[PDB]
């Protein structure tokens, strides 16, 4: 297993499932190479398990300003890629 | 040896601090949790 | 003026709404120079016009699917600039 260290750059969100987004986050990135699929599979999956509606994005250089739901925002970095989800709609 | 020494001395000095870190933690979540709420009960209104 | 032009890629909203963001956005990137800035302008601003809650990156290279409100997603280059931009709310 890489060891891809997370540190997570913003967020307003429990730690629990803040580190199911990274847990999941690792598994998308292990398994998808396409950084469009990587936000498929893990904005699919945080629907299917928080109840909808996110918003997920995956990339290198990057900003983006966002208004969300409390509790229910995370933006964070594995190996490379920085990793923003978030939940507003 | 004493090189190692240091280093075990002050990587050991470093670990104790993640605990008053964490306790901080706590202080942002308890600030911010009860805050959400704290904005919104109150309005002009409700002669209480 | 450098026409810098909206090449479109991905859209379903008005050709005005499009092309609104265009200059305006355009406006965020001629006086700014840093991304995240460019998205303070550019998703503030249709909180203002378009109404919250709008959700807007820029970038140059990124995979993101999202949940957008019907007629709300605008996605594509500005120059090497990739700008993204849907409502959510």
């Amino acid at each position: 297993m890489c060891d891809r260290k997370a540190v997570i750059k913003n967020a307003d969100m429990s730690e629990e499932m803040q580190q199911d987004s990274v847990e999941c986050a690792t598994q998308a990135l292990e398994k998808y190479n396409i950084e469009k699929d990587i936000a498929a599979h893990i904005k699919k999956e945080f629907d299917k398990k928080y109840n909808p509606t996110w918003h997920c994005i995956v990339g290198r250089n990057f900003g983006s300003y966002v208004t969300h739901e409390t509790k229910h925002f995370i933006y964070f970095y594995l190996g490379q890629v920085a990793i923003l989800l978030f939940k507003s709609g | 040896k004493v090189n190692l020494k240091y280093d075990s001395w002050h990587k050991e000095v470093l670990s104790k601090f993640g605990q008053m870190l964490g306790s901080n933690m706590t202080e942002f979540h308890s600030q911010i949790s009860k805050s959400r709420q704290e904005l919104e009960q109150h309005s002009v209104d409700t002669a209480s």
